[PDB]
């Protein structure tokens, strides 16, 4: 028959031409594309289609996927498009129209017994965040991390000591050994990194044996051009990644003397702006170069009234936080001169806030900025794909770990979250780990029904002993899974490798590989690229804030 | 109305019927308090209680169980013994007997 | 007292109404959660007080009004629903479209 | 010498001839007998019995039990007696008299140094709980029911899915042993059931290969004849059960040609009644067969003046919510012609109200239709073994575990709930799961005794790690203990399999075998048996309602 | 250069000569030694001291430290020092200076790329306590007594039994078994207590070659002088301790005939004052006996007005709680006649006040009595020695256990606890077990630091899975490690064996080897050292109460 | 604040008297959970002034009367008991029969 795009979009979620808001931001994404044919969409309920020789098929288990999720709105850095998800064996099987083949056209999807439904219709799925600037401080972190939507934490530490208050490193090889075996309790995808701050290879390279996917060079622990080279060379050796927080207090050097050590190598520069650290007042310039993968912690993100207050009590303190630079930086993260978003968590950062704080930039520069260069059409869609990218596949390209998860593409471990339109970034429906709901908002639980209140978050069966060791990946060095670590630690979950930490570059970066041609002034701190100055003026009211938080 | 009230019906319960019974006058001879309990070997009790240890051999105090009879010092009783049943095995107390008896 | 978990569950919901309550009282539109919190303790007191369901059902479209909450949170929530033990057991009240 | 019988019950708890009120109810229950020697009751204390050469004997640990209940009050299907029960290696050993043999009479019950006591006197101790129609939409389901005395758990799920919130189904292979990973984890015994929806049979034995103890026929998958047949079949050849959940709109036939479908091959019927779902407005005349065991979901017990407005709207709907079907249920339910009560938890269901709810069935129906034909004496007796049935023994008969748990009787897996007259079924003292304590009423950690406030229920060591693997079972179909599950998904807790689901019928079901000629009008939906019309009045106020809970 | 004594004790803590007042009291300790060298203290942070190639050297892993407490005022029965404290394979490896010995002078601990570090500056470390009165009535006691400062707990229950709730035993190997799964999953050193009361020498056997590393005589289980014998006569070929709680009623004899029944045997006396339990109303004359090793329980600790009252109801109850026995154990414990304090955990004592209760005991002390005989210099560094000895080194030596843990000396578990001075035995900074933190108070998750509000204690790293389990210990009998119970039982913590509880006598207890002639009077309770009354007086108020506690 | 175990569950304790106190209020014959959280609270309330444990143990029963709770309430209550800091420390307070 016929049926009106209203009562449609009511009953299946919107299709191509139709405009969603995100939250209550200014962005606004376009289905740019359907890939279900009309009539043929599948419904689960009492009377609907997904029903044996039906919906669902006659299929063995091998033959049909473990779970679907129909008339998804995904939104992820290669496109804003209507599908159905299937996920079999807990990785991404297939994006496209789910069903049985015997009655239906054009299935891609195949349901049968042996698959289990989640109704997506009306929502937005989007991969799992991932953290890349993790202090362990303490394990509670990684529910909040997880309800925000983060899935992967990459970082180090050893619990509430000075070391790890500071600096996101797990000092030698008993520590990582016993963070391994800690992290089989955590929920989300774990990788640490380690001290890189030493003068002797071989401290470095036992550090890499025991497990670690990456070396931390802190200035807390010497920032120094011989310790950078030095963890830069096993680095090269290893394929694992560099993380570095420079010296502020140019002791060693300055900007320019820190990227001469670095030599044109791969490394991953935190807190690029320099509030949260790095030499003053132009750590800011390396995004200017093709071996720098630049992010931002979330604090100053985006550019606020009460920023600078909060900052400098939070906190020569002068020279560090700059009003110069905390504009800037939505500015080049609105240009793509800025790939990643991480948070730096209880050490000048907020763990349950950096996908929120991500979508605050991009609504910010909206207002300020109006469209991008590249944008099509009346919506933020290109905007919309910049952004996710930056805390999504641009830290697990950084990081080597892309081969497992980052995006929704098939092969990739099942890390899904799925969002209400209306609390889009801030508080998810229903989050999924390696194909298991992991945690999800829950209510009254001796009710008729999931719903009656108190609704709030809770742990479900894929955040459960056994279940869990199977939903999660612990990520080992070549080096480490080569030698055995897994089995002689006795670690219970799933273990991935990274590799390709060395290749990557800043042309590398999805949608975000700009690489400007940027100056800071040594005495006013004012940031230019190409001579025009880049600033921004701070918000004095924000979306996703006031209107969803109870405190 | 009470909630799990009992309507317990009115009489009185017999206790260790159809066994030996005797009664024994007993005395505190000793200038600290001693309490006694229903199941304990009579003639095993605290040396300061003076009787005729011999008669109360195999027997406890005939009271309901888990019950006990104090005996301030200087203080003297008659006390009425119930004969132990079972396998008339006694082990333990002061290691008097250790066997049958 | 012997508290079961869906009873110390249910003091969750009283304090955070109770945040709410203190709110309205200084002349502030309430935010999402703030609302769904008062207006849930109100029926929980209805139910203890002895109201039928029906009777709740109505009384909770009262709570708040569409000026007393900020832009957009009536549209935030369509419905509110919670359990509270009536004179006859537990039940279930849904007030649908509370706040206008 | 001599006590007075009330001095005696203060003591000891009450003997025969004795009554206790069942929490607030009108429900008394008598005292039948007594297997104590008076005088000879064994007591726990300073200056008690249960002493070195007293109560407690010489005996070396394999000829004495690990844990004695001293003067429990026992209500059971097969009688309220007064008498010590004893437990070894995780069951019950024996129901007699507890003691040494050494200096006391007619010991059946050995007490020695390797014995642990626990004072029942007093208080009344029966089987744990058993519901079969659990909805796993989150695991915080198993801790509450736990509380309200429920130990064993049947049902399927996957967390809070849509499949999950409608039915009862644990899909497929992957689920199937993610789920059974998981139940490692809760102090509960459990079982799953798979999804039974298919007219492929090996798409069903896979399933059961994998370990689901049953199938789930539901409407949402499609229930239509042909599903039904192939799912029985295989049940046939499995020796697992069926549950079912008809097509309430009568779809594929009415309720005559489900009944036909099933063609006398055994089948345990969800919520029969009608409004938790099933052919309208008829599937309530299944009672009246041979092969169909009958069980009741509980929101609609009893009924109650709010029950309609209740349901209507946590709902055509008016053919599915009736009133005449709602207030015969509770009258079938006192005749013997429904036999097991369960909860449908959180979808249509109360997971923390199965006992609570059955209790007020039957202290409704004393007060509306006085003593049952059974009774003999001036107390409830028979109706109290009639309703504690339903959530003890026959679920344990309808889903082949009862050679495990169920009931009080020696062998059996020691799944104990003591109860304070007072309280009975709302709020329970202790909770016992294989012979260590799971969970219980605790006060402040902190105090100098357990009973300062706040008092709340709190995991006692039962339900830790490795002693609750201990402690709990893990049911498996025959086909999945024998192709070695447990060892292939590394499964921690004691496993046990399930037989005998074919045989059952309704004559097995313990005090509720009765198979009425019951109708029900397709215009006035008025149920008669034998013509007679059965009908009820809803209630205004019930007992362990407003006098027990906060909220 | 020069620098002023206060700028230097704010910046890295006070030296020799500065006095510290302890937490509210009256009780101040003064710095008797430093073992740096002024001017190479290491400080870690920005442009600090432990930075590569300053103080941190180029060391493997190997030649140096895991961990290293920087400037801790080490408050232990041996002295009260400032030094570094470097923690190496879960274990104390040195007491020192700490640093790089490529450019600093006088290091003995070594500072690597493989070091984590924790600031102690301005800090006070202790060794975490030793609490032996445990009644196993709930798990939850554990995360009360870790947060309180206990470490290791020995004691005996299976849950909230009536035996548990009355003695401190685990009756039979499989309760004891049950409950060695279950310690794996406590974040406490464990060792278990069996039932000792029987006659027949196999029933204790069994239950020690299961695991236990006692055996308690209590006289609710029948405290004869056959008993006694018994349970010695197997504690002295086996290797482990006897704990008593006496025949309070006097039925089988008085003090003297349990004395003699116990034959100048080692055993360790529990709440030796009497209100606890024992012999009324002398049981506290056992203190004067080179074979007897006494100790408190914890709620007649110290003296206070509201004492009587309460026990009085807590609770011939006038022969048991006596007004002068309470107040002369405050004086003997001041005296060292009494070496152990404990709680008696939920059956008359506080689990979490074991520390806070014997600090309050000196304080009152002190002010009563002045200063100790001992005491060189003012302060109260000696009276702080005796009291603190009374719950770590004491009751290790006491329970054969000193080998591992008790004390902060070279090659015992690294169990650590630090205090900031105004909190003091009340509520500690960090505490970490084996190496690493377990419990610790942390703010906010979300918040950028992890000091804002609300500030409680919550569980770290070290209390997780597989890291609990290498940070923790679970001591056995010599017979049960040889008998394999570790790999039979499949327990995953380290395993530690007493040995030494026989050899054990009054004159080992530090600082508490008094043995006064004391004498108690039938009539009037007065206790008597040497024909002078012991006696004093009650508070009316104590530190360490009001100002610290919410509630 | 630092707050320990035992003091975050006390908290439980006096957020169920706020619940008991406020339906009081309104006119309410108190439930059983309803009279033990608020006589608890009284009597922590009460040590936190100062007062004695003997002077609590009497003030205790004087708090609800059994004109103020339901039916069989007084009965399922033989006693009252809870610890709160003391000037001189923890004590344990036991009202007995506290509603008559
Ligand atoms: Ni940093
Ligand atoms: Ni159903
Ligand atoms: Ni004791």
């Amino acid at each position: 028959s016929n049926i009106s795009r209203q009562a449609y979009a009511d009953m299946f979620g919107p299709t191509v031409g139709d405009k969603v808001r995100l939250a209550d931001t200014e962005l606004w994404i376009e289905v740019e594309d359907d890939l279900t044919t009309y009539g043929e969409e599948v419904k689960f309920g009492g009377g609907k289609v997904i029903r044996d020789g039906m919906g669902q098929g006659q299929m063995l288990a091998a033959d049909c996927v473990d779970l679907v999720l129909t008339n998804a709105l995904i939104v992820d850095h290669w496109g804003i498009v209507k599908a159905d998800i299937g996920v079999k064996d807990g990785r991404i099987f297939a994006i496209g129209k789910a069903g049985n083949p015997d009655i239906q056209p054009n299935v891609t999807i195949p349901i049968g017994a042996a698959t289990e439904v989640i109704a997506a219709e009306g929502k937005i799925v989007t991969a799992g965040g991932i953290d890349t600037a993790i202090h362990w401080i303490c394990p509670q972190q990684a529910e909040e991390a997880l309800v925000s939507g983060v899935t992967t934490m990459v970082g180090g530490g050893t619990g509430p000591a000075a070391g790890t208050h500071a600096t996101t490193c797990t000092p030698g090889p008993w520590y990582i050994s016993r963070m391994l075996q800690a992290a089989d309790s955590l929920p989300v995808n774990i990788g640490l990194l380690g001290k890189g701050n030493v003068s002797q290879p071989d401290a470095l390279r036992e550090q890499v044996a025991a497990g670690v996917i990456g070396l931390k060079i802190h200035e807390d622990w010497g920032a120094t051009p011989a310790a950078i080279d030095c963890a830069l060379t096993v680095a090269d050796e290893m394929d694992i990644q560099v993380a570095l927080h420079s010296d502020t207090l140019n002791e060693s050097g300055f900007v320019e003397d820190t990227l001469a050590a670095i030599g044109g190598r791969t490394i991953h520069t935190f807190h690029t702006e320099g509030a949260g650290g790095g030499h003053a007042p132009d750590i800011i310039t390396a995004c200017a170069h093709p071996n720098i993968l630049p992010s931002s912690t979330n604090p100053t993100l985006p550019y606020t009234l009460n920023t600078i207050d909060e900052h400098l009590d939070m906190l020569f303190a002068e020279s560090r936080i700059r009003r110069e630079t905390i504009a800037a930086e939505d500015v080049l993260h609105d240009l793509g001169a800025f790939s990643l978003t991480s948070s730096d968590s209880q050490a000048m950062g907020r763990v349950g806030e950096v996908i929120l704080r991500t979508w605050q930039v991009a609504h910010r520069m909206k207002v300020q900025r109006g469209a991008l260069a590249e944008e099509t059409g009346d919506n933020d869609n290109f905007r919309v794909k910049r952004y996710i990218a930056k805390y999504t596949i641009n830290p697990a390209l950084t990081h080597g770990i892309a081969h497992e998860v980052g995006s929704i593409e098939v092969g990739k471990l099942a890390d899904l979250v799925v969002w209400s339109p209306a609390f889009f970034g801030v508080k998810p429906a229903t989050v999924i780990k390696g194909g298991m709901i992991a945690i999800a908002p829950m209510g009254d639980i001796n009710a008729s029904i999931p719903t009656p209140q108190p609704v709030h978050y809770r742990p479900m069966f894929g955040a459960l002993g056994s279940a869990r060791h199977h939903c999660r990946l612990t990520f080992l060095s070549q080096a480490a899974a080569a030698n055995g670590v897994a089995e002689r630690l006795n670690l219970r979950s799933a273990i991935a490798v990274v590799k390709g930490c060395r290749t990557v570059q800043k042309a590398d970066m999805v949608h975000n590989s700009l690489q400007p041609n940027i100056t800071v002034d040594a005495q006013t701190y004012e940031v230019r690229v190409d001579g025009e100055l880049i600033t921004s003026e701070p918000a004095d009211v924000l979306p996703m804030a006031q209107r969803y938080f109870l405190f | 109305m009470i909630p799990g009230e009992y309507h317990v019906k009115p009489g009185q319960i017999a206790l260790n019927t159809g066994r030996a019974t005797c009664r024994v006058v007993v005395e505190n001879h000793g200038d600290r308090p001693i309490q006694v309990g229903s199941h304990y070997h009579f003639a095993e009790v605290n040396p300061a209680l003076k009787f005729d240890r011999q008669q109360a051999a195999g027997y406890r105090l005939n009271i309901p169980a888990g019950t006990a009879v104090r005996f301030e010092p200087g203080q003297k009783r008659e006390v009425e013994l119930v004969a132990f049943a079972g396998h008339r095995a006694v082990f333990g107390f002061r290691g008097e007997v250790m066997g049958p008896l | 007292m012997e508290l079961t978990p869906r009873e110390k569950d249910k003091l969750l919901l009283f304090t955070a109404a109770l945040v709410a309550e203190r709110r309205l009282a200084r002349g502030l539109k309430l935010n999402y959660p703030e609302s769904v919190a008062l207006i849930s303790a109100f029926i929980m007191e209805g139910a203890r007080d002895g109201k039928s369901v029906a009777s709740l059902m109505e009384e909770g479209r009262h709570v708040l009004t569409r000026e007393q909450v900020m832009e957009g949170v009536p549209e935030m929530i369509p419905d509110i629903q919670v359990e509270a033990t009536f004179p006859d057991g537990s039940k279930l009240v849904t007030v649908h479209n509370p706040i206008i």
